[PDB]
């Protein structure tokens, strides 16, 4: 016999201040009990488990399901209360590799390590908490006791303890086989080279034996499944990948376990299919908290789900990632707060695509949306390729410079270039920095009465132009805005406006180009038509001329 | 050569903080750096029975082109048992802020000779990440004391004295202070003669090695705190007086006797904004009186080490930034202005990031503790880029400001 290198043990404790499991074995039917002793007898014959004595006081239930479409019984330990008493493990589970980040390698093999799990030893001191009882026929004997000597099915630490074990074993093979790549995700081993398939299948044997030397069993013959794989919802081919086909469900009335298996099945499509949109189906959800409630589909949605049955019609595939060439990202303003992006290295061949939806803000503008999407694509690119793509963006360099130089916040986007494909993101208006000579000065003001909700809004000016309008069902904040709207509405192309509304400055100094408040929208449309606007602020209740002889006019 | 027992505080686990994405070159550089620190016994691989994590990343420090390893120990530091066993922590030297010059010396290089308490190393866990989540992350723990942990100076505290008792006794003029992995060295000397007493200490820190090569030169006596001034004009427009009354009105929240009644009077009516208004003698009086009040400092502005320090920053444009430190609104403990030439010009976030660093240095010197920043930046933009420009081995706390203040003008 050639001896096996033993696999070093991971120490495992319970959680601070916890006993071990003490749960009754459920009453099993008679034939179920026959299958478990059958299973456990060969398992004990393999060093996997071992009988225990009448001391071991911990117990985990164990069931048996029939492997459907097969007469072979499937055993099953239920470790829930043991896991609840097991310490926490380091979790590499954070990240599922994205197909677009895989390099194109000439030859590729996947091997499923569904087995070797049970070859990886378990911490001796932790074996005795894995105890379970095989109950006996008619309860006329004691149950047959047992504990695990290797990593047990569906246990907290088993995927973590297996992964680290596997990585230790794989370091030296990789290190001395730098002409190949080996990725390590799930219980699956990804291997790949640019070697021709003869020297590729060579090193696949070599690693098989290298894994033997520790006790790990590899599918020697050709694995039934070979690339192309449909894997984790994608379809991975030798020159391309795409999403695993997923049609959208059909409903006359859409419930909430429906619109969530439709905005979910459509968020998936958008990572390779360019231009997928999901807004008029996500409003019908966040304004609802019932997993069976019905909502009819809005007028804007039933033209949108007819667009999502219109992109998901022809094959679009992603390509694989080529480190030699530059990463590009391109964005398009898609309207109504939605943004669409293509990440690629060569024209027309997309690595991946996606969308961005505006944050549920109160006011907004196009540039802060574009800026926020760049930051998403940037973090997402760092994750997938380890670098930031060069950006091609629908904004003139001159516009970006006006924006960030005058913006009150610090802002920045990485290296980028203007792509002249409309709709271009632009600055719709710009406030003056000094007062305008020759422009009429409108001192504006507003107030309402909290009880009657009634109020007034107006201006007086330097040429004696005045106005006061009465308003019903309004607030101090609403009338302060309305005052400004009036002044814009009745002024020439150039205008100085005095307000005391700290509420208004704060809205206008955020430079929105679109608003939830339709009042703000009209101010915005008034600003767009002006040639120059200087908005000055003065503090209230100082009887500041404009805002006295109009503070005394709007509260009268 | 024996460890000093460390605990966390009761009812607190170790830090379990996610590692954020790193670029390929920053991963490549952390790998080599961590492969030397493995050979030198400074760190050891760990396994998944260790649940803890603390982010790590990579930088270049000032006027050096070698990747350095930065470990954000912020969350461990919150959870680490503050060391009041023997001494109640190094008091702050009130004299350090009053010195013609202060040089900052990186002494972190010394921390790696002290062993760390084997019970406690599980708590310093960190992870080099992989691109694309392909291979699992490379996990290490610390063996020596970690640069960036608040315990490393606290524990080197006694042992750093026996290096510096020769020098402190030799130059009892000098003040010498340690925050984190930095040594702050202040003298009232002439600057040529202050540099010499520094190089004196570079070599005196080589002698101890037998049993860290450049100089950052603050000047806490070439800065002070910042008065509110009012314009001085011969003619005033209506706008000029509206800005004035606005600024006086704001400053009245700070300085009590500020009055705007006679200047406001001039703003009666509705004249054109660019129209010159003559000041009434009542209004010239009231302005002169306000100018007075603003020459005194604020009365009763006392630091209170039981409360937090807040730092607000405003972007003034053209590479100019303002800031205020305080504990209670309008009781500023320091204010200031940072300015350009420093890889600025085209990248606000580098400016903001450098500005956050200078303020935190000034803050260590004045109080030996970092303030909580209020940043005029979108969270998402800041979290994406700030590490690309960070150079210091500590990290302050921050939140984000989303409403444009009116006050930008007043501090202008
Ligand atoms: N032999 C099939 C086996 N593996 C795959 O299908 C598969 C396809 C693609 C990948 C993969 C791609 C990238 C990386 Cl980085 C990686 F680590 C793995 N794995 C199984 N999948 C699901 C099963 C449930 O029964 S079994």
């Amino acid at each position: 016999m050639v001896p096996i290198s033993p696999i070093e043990t991971v120490p495992v404790k319970l959680k601070p201040g916890m006993d071990g499991p003490k749960v009754k074995q459920w009453p099993l039917t008679e034939e179920k009990i026959k299958a478990l002793v059958e299973i456990c007898t060969e398992m004990e014959k393999e060093g996997k488990i071992s009988k225990i004595g009448p001391e071991n006081p911990y117990n985990t239930p164990v069931f048996a399901i029939k492997k459907k479409d097969s007469t072979k019984w499937r055993k099953l330990v239920d470790f829930r209360e043991l896991n609840k008493r097991t310490q926490d493990f380091w979790e590499v589970q954070l990240g599922i590799p994205h197909p677009a980040g895989l390099k194109k390698k000439k030859s590729v093999t996947v091997l499923d390590v569904g087995d070797a799990y049970f070859s990886v030893p378990l911490d001796e001191d932790f074996r005795k908490y894995t105890a379970f009882t095989i109950p006996s026929i008619n309860n006329e004997t004691p149950g047959i006791r047992y504990q695990y000597n290797v990593l047990p099915q569906g246990w907290k630490g088993s995927p973590a303890i297996f992964q680290s074990s596997m990585t230790k074993i794989l370091e030296p093979f990789a290190a001395q086989n730098p002409d190949i790549v080996i990725y390590q995700y799930m219980d699956d081993l990804y291997v790949g080279s640019d070697l021709e398939i003869g020297q590729h299948r060579t090193k696949i044997e070599e690693l098989r034996q290298h894994l033997l030397r520790w006790g790990l069993t590899t599918p020697d013959k050709k694995h039934q499944k070979e690339p192309p794989f449909l894997w984790m919802g994608y379809e991975l081919h030798p020159d391309k990948w795409t999403v695993q086909p997923i049609v959208l469900p059909e409903k006359d009335s859409w419930t909430v376990n429906d619109i969530q298996k439709l905005v979910g099945k459509l968020n998936w499509a958008s990572q390779i299919y360019p231009g997928i949109k999901v807004r008029q189906l996500s409003k019908l959800l966040r304004g609802t908290k019932a997993l069976t409630e019905v909502i009819p589909l809005t007028e804007e949605a039933e033209l949108e789900l007819a667009e999502n049955r219109e992109i998901l019609k022809e094959p679009v595939h992603g390509v694989y990632y080529d480190p030699s060439k530059d990463l590009i990202a391109e964005i398009q303003k898609q309207g109504q707060g939605q943004w669409t992006y293509q990440i690629y290295q060569e024209p027309f061949k997309n690595l991946k695509t996606g969308k961005y939806a505006r944050m549920r803000g109160a006011h907004t503008n196009d540039v802060k949306q574009l800026t926020e999407a760049v930051q998403k694509i940037t973090t997402e690119s760092i994750v997938i390729w380890g670098k930031t793509p060069k950006f091609k963006l629908p904004i003139q360099k001159e516009t970006w410079e006006t924006w960030w130089t005058e913006y009150w916040q610090a802002t920045w986007i990485p290296e980028w270039e203007f792509v002249n494909t409309p709709p271009l993101v632009k600055l719709w208006y710009q406030l003056e920095k000094e007062p305008i000579v020759g422009a009429e000065t409108f001192y504006v003001d507003g107030a309402a009465n909290r009880e009657t909700k009634l109020g007034k809004a107006g201006y007086v000016t330097n040429k004696g132009r005045q106005k006061v309008v009465p308003l019903t069902n309004t607030t101090n904040q609403k009338t302060e805005l309305q005052a400004i709207y009036l002044a814009l509405q009745d002024s020439g192309l150039e205008v100085n406006i005095v307000t005391d509304s700290q509420y208004a400055l704060g809205i206008i100094q955020a430079q929105p180009d679109k608003s939830e408040s339709e009042l703000v929208n009209q101010i915005i449309e008034q600003l767009i038509k002006k040639e120059k606007v200087y908005l000055a602020w003065v503090p209230a209740h100082k009887g500041i001329g404009g805002n006295e002889q109009v503070d005394k006019l709007v509260s009268a | 050569i024996e460890t000093v027992p460390v605990k966390l505080k009761p009812g607190m686990d170790g830090p379990k903080v996610k590692q954020w994405p790193l670029t390929e070159e920053k991963i490549k550089a952390l790998v080599e750096i961590c492969t030397e620190m493995e050979k030198e016994g400074k760190i050891s691989k760990i396994g998944p029975e260790n649940p803890y994590n603390t982010p790590v990343f990579a930088i270049k420090k000032k006027d050096s082109t070698k990747w350095r390893k930065l470990v954000d120990f912020r969350e461990l530091n919150k959870r680490t048992q503050d060391f009041w066993e023997v001494q109640l922590g190094i008091p702050h030297p009130a004299g350090l802020k009053k010195k013609k010059s202060v040089t900052v010396l990186d002494v972190g290089d010394a921390y790696f000779s002290v062993p760390l308490d084997e019970d406690f190393r599980k708590y310093t866990a960190f992870t080099i990440p992989s691109i694309n989540n392909e291979t699992p992350g490379i996990r290490y723990q610390y063996n020596v004391l970690p640069q960036g942990w608040k315990g490393s100076p606290a524990i080197f505290q006694s042992s750093m004295t026996k290096i510096l008792e020769p020098f402190k006794k030799q130059n009892p003029d000098i003040v010498i202070y340690q925050y984190m992995d930095d040594l702050y060295v202040g003298s009232d000397l002439e600057i040529g003669q202050h540099r010499t007493k520094i190089e004196e200490l570079r070599q005196h820190l080589l002698r101890w090695g037998l049993t860290l090569w450049m100089g950052y030169e603050l000047h806490p006596d070439k800065w002070t705190v910042q008065p509110i001034v009012l314009p001085e004009k011969d003619s005033w427009t209506v706008n000029d007086i509206q800005k004035l009354v606005g600024k006086l009105n704001w400053a009245s929240q700070i300085y009590p006797g500020i009055k705007v009644r006679q200047l406001s009077k001039l703003l009666r009516g509705t004249k054109a904004l660019t129209e010159v208004i003559p000041l009434t003698e009542e209004a010239e009086l009231e302005l002169a009186e306000n100018r007075e009040i603003l020459k005194e400092p604020v009365h009763g502005v006392y630091y209170d080490p039981s409360k937090d320090l807040i730092a607000e920053i405003q972007k003034q444009g053209q590479g100019q930034w303002t800031y205020q430190i305080y504990q209670e609104p309008f009781k500023n403990l320091k204010t200031g202005k940072y300015a350009r030439m420093r890889g600025a010009h085209t990248n606000d976030v580098k400016q903001l990031t450098e500005a956050v660093q200078k303020i935190t240095t000034e803050s260590i010197v004045i109080w030996g503790k970092t303030p909580k920043f209020k940043l005029p930046i979108q969270k998402e933009t800041w979290e994406t880029w700030w590490t690309e420009y960070w150079q210091a081995t500590w990290i302050p706390e921050w939140e984000f400001v989303n409403t444009p203040p009116l006050v930008k003008l007043w501090y202008q």
